[PDB]
């Protein structure tokens, strides 16, 4: 039901925001060791 | 609160997350360019 | 076409934007 | 049309976005393995 | 594995895929 | 500071987390 599917969608985007935070972090490391 | 308002909200955070994804593919391409 | 400063500013802007929409 | 359909679409978006993430993680891994 | 061309290929196809689903 | 191992482990964690919310 849509309240449940929507809570799940919110938790997905949260976790995905953490993955993004991590890819940004790695990019920053790399770049600080080439630039 | 109501399911539609919250549905919009989830849409806006998803398009914002696509612009973050875009920005990271850009930085990758940049360091790809430096290196190789 | 970007600087790394401006990239960082855009990452920070969209992160606060999502982070508002999620609180 | 309606919230069942806008929700199916939202699910497929997050699915595809998870693939983009897998790809940016992959590129980061390449770069990093050629600096570290 | 992958090539960097094929990576670019795949990034471009998932970006238009999302970009369609988002209109 | 993170280590690259622990980064990889966090990526793997969140990927299976999303991947199980997507079932």
């Amino acid at each position: 039901g849509i309240v449940q599917q929507q809570n799940n969608l919110l938790r997905a985007i949260e976790a995905q925001q953490h993955l993004l935070q991590l890819t940004v972090w790695g990019i920053k490391q790399l770049q600080a060791r080439i630039l | 609160s109501g399911i539609v308002q919250q549905q919009n909200n989830l849409l806006r955070a998803i398009e914002a997350q696509q612009h973050l994804l875009q920005l990271t593919v850009w930085g990758i391409k940049q360091l790809q360019a430096r290196i190789l | 076409e970007l600087t790394w400063e401006e990239w960082e500013k855009k990452i920070e802007e969209y992160t606060k934007k999502i982070e508002e929409i999620l609180k």
